[PDB]
């Protein structure tokens, strides 16, 4: 990829791809052997409070 | 995984609510007001009571 694509900004040259099919956005779900194994990355969620 | 955190033990913080991990507090309780005892009157019948 990034061949055809002469922009020198990396985020521009990057965005011209998606459109133009080269690279592809990869949120995806995932295959279910992955959380079998008994080793499991699983993703945590974080939270944070503040006061105003 | 979002450890609870507690003040340094350092009174600035606790009041202000300032905490170490998240969900700072709303500010501290309120376990009541304490005044200086009102000290206690001698009897003036010692001397003479003559209301002028």
């Amino acid at each position: 990829p990034f061949a055809t694509i002469e922009e020198s900004d990396l985020e521009l040259a990057l965005q011209i791809a998606i459109v133009l099919l080269k690279v592809r956005l990869f949120s995806d779900a995932a295959s279910t052997s992955k959380f079998e194994s008994s080793d499991s990355e699983i993703a945590d969620a974080r939270f944070q409070i503040n006061k105003w | 995984a979002e450890i609870g955190g507690d003040h340094g033990y350092n009174a600035t913080n606790i009041a202000a609510g300032q905490t170490s991990g998240a969900v700072t507090q709303i500010g501290p309780a309120v376990m009541g007001m304490v005044r200086r005892a009102i000290p206690n009157l001698i009897a003036f019948d010692i001397c003479g009571v003559q209301p002028m």
